């Protein structure tokens, strides 16, 4: 069977094939680099806010009632934020709190 | 501070302050070629710059003690549950040239949703914590310090928390890290929608932090029924994630392939792994390579693992290896204890500098038959490619069951691992991203809207925040413990004790595990049993034979067992008591010549002793330069004394065989005396010897030494040029 599959690649030099091969290759993973430039996952999100300072604990409270507002799509990050400047309290503070179902109503507008 | 080559390892002291400890490096370091290295006596063409501290091959001892290190960077494998333990390990580990440090994950850590925090126990493997990693990467920086090296420290960042831990191994100075989207896919069954984003993030911190990158492939080998078929799916993932971590902005100098020599003997090895190795060379120039070790096909046999690793190791000096990780030649056999570490690493030293400057003596046949096998898996590869994008890229493909196939591709037997796209641990934890998504943060792969907020900053986001934890270590939070039982202080408490008590180890701390070999002349069932019981007459507990190897049906088999010996030992107890090489008694006899009559005396024509300790083959003491004027056999106790004048001599070896009604104790008493009576018993040496002689008793005959069962001419000459000094 393999001895007529490989056959329109017979005529291609060893370096032509290292070419096509490469390139098969970038095209089967555009697609997924794309799926990863315009969605967010749980995991991700703890990042952002690990990275904002919190502790992995915290951070898995942010992000799972972050899930339950349907407000994933603003990144979990840019919630603390936004509530952070419009309370006009800290980074932390804004975080520490959302992490026990204060300011999700005033988050949610 | 510190760290004394000779004061153990000071693992308590080293847990004080986890809270203040930031890390001296970052980022991943190569070794640094010495070009023409002069190293005792040699001229080295493929060795890296020397350690300043370390313990230099057995066989060095013949050479000056040199230890030369070879070039690509060594790797050893490190984990038993308790990385405290396995600080002492890395500090071994060291000396005897690994700087690559791999820490393998409790198992399933990669289905954690999230870091864990504090220090548990683990099972088969270190679980991967913020406690546990600037424990250990503060324990390197001693022992790189003191070796005068840097170290690589290494771990994985997978399953459905790659970036939080990706996260914590940048802000915790990690110099590589195992990622690959596909092993979370094909091999954790993790939603491959979800697992593909997570790696877009992972991959980026990475690239951020300048670490290494090591792929999954090697995982392959490890499923396929048959490894020599597998070649076309492994081509195809190593590339997909090579290509993947381009795009993402990783260096293809920080990008390496992890390949596995396919197959191991009775397999025609080398025959079937060098195709491979040249096609994956080619195709992926530019790329760093990973050598690992075989593991699918291996048993028992520490011998028959480490051979296998030497033609293993051969592969890579025949073609690349920017890195060389090492297996512990026990790994069939049972859990890596220290020593098997030390093996592997010597062992992969051992062999890298045996073939240095090999590949200046000896070339690849680039044509014949190894051009050609090389083609037919460059278009086996590449035909693979176009299945996958005829079927409609890779998340396709995968349902379609492409992975993990048991067959030689283009042949598919239909039995690779199939997975749902709407499917796998994770599915459904995927959200649009929206217009208005935003991250304040450092080393964000996808879509982030900072400029609703201020343009100058698309490129800095973490100014939003006047820094994320990349820039400023102070905003990383520290949680030392969650759990006040399962924790490293727990555990120390448990073997306080031994830190004047002393017992064996194999991982852990005062484990009491040690290795029983025997042979006993019976069949297999029955000497694995009869062994078994042998062992615990020597009080061994919980004994386990942990290899068996039949020599023939009938004649006998060779076991391995171990067992823990229950009890401890003390040093303050040891009676412990407080000799010149072959040179120095060479350059003695050099200096000052050394004359010597030899004879069998008496009626004794056993020649064959005295020839022994006298002839060059056995290290005799011709072999030092002594001369020796022997007179034959037989030889009257009247005849040797005259010679020993006439030839002015300056020691009488007379030897003495029979022993048949005391006369060699006698024949000796009587050459004492005639040499007393002519007045030269005090300016000659006396040595005396026979099967039959018992050195004290002859020394009571007057004789200045004698000679029993198994003695060589290093003692003699010893004997010799020590007593002459005395007169
Ligand atoms: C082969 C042999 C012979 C050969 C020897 C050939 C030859 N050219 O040497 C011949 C010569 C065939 C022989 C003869 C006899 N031997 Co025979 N011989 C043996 C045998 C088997 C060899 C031992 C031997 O050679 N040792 C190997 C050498 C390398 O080891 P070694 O002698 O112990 O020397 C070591 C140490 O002693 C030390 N050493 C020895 N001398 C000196 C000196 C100095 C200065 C130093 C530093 C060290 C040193 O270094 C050596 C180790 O590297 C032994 C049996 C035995 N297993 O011991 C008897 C044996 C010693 N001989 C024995 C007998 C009885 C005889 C005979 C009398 C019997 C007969 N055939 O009629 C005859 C008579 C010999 C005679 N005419 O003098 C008896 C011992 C009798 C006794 N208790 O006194 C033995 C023990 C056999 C026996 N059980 O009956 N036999
Ligand atoms: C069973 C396990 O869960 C972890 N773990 C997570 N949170 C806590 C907590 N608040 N208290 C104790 N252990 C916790 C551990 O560290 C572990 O070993
Ligand atoms: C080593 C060797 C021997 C050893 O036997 P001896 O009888 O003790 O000498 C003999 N012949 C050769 C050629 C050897 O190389």
């Amino acid at each position: 069977d393999f001895q007529q599959r490989r056959a329109h690649l017979a005529n291609l030099s060893d370096e032509e094939l290292q070419t096509r091969f490469w390139e098969m290759a970038e095209k089967i993973v555009d697609p997924l680099l794309d799926l990863g430039k315009k969605n967010t996952t749980p995991s991700i999100e703890r990042s952002v806010l690990l990275r904002m300072g919190f502790s992995s604990l915290e951070a898995k409270a942010i992000v799972d009632k972050t899930m339950d507002r349907g407000l994933m799509g603003k990144g979990a990050g840019h919630i603390v934020y936004k509530i952070a400047k419009e309370k006009n309290i800290s980074v932390r503070e804004a975080g520490l709190a959302l992490s026990e179902g204060k300011y999700w109503d005033d988050a949610i507008q | 501070l510190q760290l004394r080559v000779n004061e153990k390892l000071d693992v308590e002291n080293i847990l004080k302050d986890l809270d203040k400890y930031t890390p001296k490096r970052r980022g991943w370091t190569w070794r640094q070629p010495a070009e023409n290295l002069q190293m005792g006596p040699f001229i080295y063409k493929d060795a890296s710059t020397p350690l300043e501290n370390s313990v230099a091959l057995p066989s060095a001892k013949y050479f000056g003690d040199i230890d030369p290190q070879p070039l690509p960077v060594i790797t050893t494998e490190i984990a038993s549950g308790r990385f405290e333990d396995d600080i002492r390990r890395m500090r071994m580990a060291a000396w005897h040239g690994a700087d690559h440090i791999m820490v393998i994950r409790t198992a399933g850590q990669s289905h954690y949703d999230g870091l864990i925090e504090g220090t548990p126990q683990g099972i088969g493997g270190v679980p991967i914590t913020r406690k546990q990693v600037r424990a250990q990467r503060k324990a390197l920086d001693l022992i790189e310090e003191e070796v005068g090296r840097p170290i690589n420290y290494h771990s994985y960042v997978s399953g459905v928390a790659g970036p939080d831990i990706a996260v914590m191994f940048a802000e915790e100075g990690v110099n590589g890290a195992h990622q690959d989207p596909q092993y979370n896919v094909l091999y954790r069954n993790i939603n491959m929608i979800r697992s593909f984003i997570d790696a877009c993030e992972s991959k980026t911190i990475m690239a951020w932090a300048d670490m290494a990158q090591i792929d999954g492939a090697h995982n392959a080998n490890a499923t396929a029924r048959e490894a020599w078929k597998v070649m076309p799916e492994l081509m195809v993932q190593h590339a997909l994630n090579s290509i993947f971590s381009l795009k993402v902005g990783m260096k293809k100098s920080n990008i390496c392939l992890s390949t596995v020599p396919p197959t191991a003997p009775p397999a025609p090895s080398m025959y079937l792994d060098l195709p491979y190795a040249v096609a994956l060379r080619e195709m992926f120039e530019g790329y760093r390579m990973r050598a690992q070790m075989n593991t699918k096909y291996m048993e028992a046999s520490t011998r028959e693992a480490t051979v296998t690793h030497v033609l293993n190791l051969l592969i890579s000096k025949l073609t690349r290896a920017d890195i060389q990780s090492t297996i512990t030649p026990d790994e069939g056999r049972n859990v890596p204890w220290h020593i098997y570490n030390i093996e592997a690493c010597d062992t992969a030293k051992q062999a890298l500098i045996g073939m240095d400057g090999l590949m200046d003596m000896v070339q690849l046949k680039r044509e014949g038959v190894l051009g050609d096998t090389v083609r037919e898996l460059k278009e086996r590869a590449v035909l693979f490619m176009e299945e996958i994008i005829e079927a409609g890229g890779y998340f396709n493909a995968v349902e379609q069951g492409f992975f993990v196939d048991s067959g030689y591709y283009p042949e598919r037997n239909g039995d690779g691992i199939a997975r749902q796209i709407n499917g796998g641990i994770g599915a459904g934890t995927v959200f649009e991203r929206d217009e208005d998504y935003m991250a304040p943060v450092t080393a964000h792969f996808g879509y982030n809207n900072v400029k609703q907020y201020d343009e100058a900053l698309v490129s800095e986001p973490s100014k939003l925040i006047d820094g994320c934890t990349l820039e400023v270590p102070e905003k990383i939070v520290y949680i030392d413990e969650l759990d006040e039982n399962d924790n490293v202080n727990v555990r120390m408490e448990e073997t306080k004790e031994f830190r004047s008590m002393i017992k064996p180890e194999v991982e852990w701390q005062a484990d009491g595990t040690v290795l029983l070999t025997m042979f006993l002349p019976t069949s297999k069932r029955v000497a694995e049993f009869a062994a078994i019981e042998f062992a615990k007459k020597m009080n061994l507990e919980e004994v386990e034979v942990i290899n068996r190897e039949v020599m023939q049906e009938a004649e006998g088999t060779r076991i391995e067992l171990k067992g823990r010996v229950p009890f401890s030992i003390d040093i303050n107890s040891l009676v412990i008591p407080p000799i010149l090489s072959e040179d120095e008694i060479r350059e003695d006899i050099e200096k000052t010549p050394l004359k010597i009559v030899a004879a069998t005396v008496g009626e004794d024509e056993h020649s064959v002793g005295l020839r022994e300790v006298i002839d060059i083959k056995h290290g005799g003491i011709e072999k030092y330069g002594v001369e020796v004027h022997y007179l034959g056999t037989s030889v009257p106790v009247e005849k040797l004394v005259d010679a020993a004048i006439e030839l002015k001599a300056d020691a009488i070896l007379a030897s003495t065989i029979i022993s048949h009604d005391d006369i060699h104790y006698k024949n000796m008493k009587r050459i004492h005396e005639l040499a007393v009576e002519k007045g030269i018993r005090d300016k000659i040496m006396i040595g005396c010897g026979g099967t039959q002689v018992t050195p004290e008793v002859a020394v009571k005959q007057g004789v200045d030494a004698g000679f029993g069962r198994g003695s060589k001419g290093i003692h003699v000459a010893t004997f010799l040029v020590k007593k002459r000094r005395e007169m």
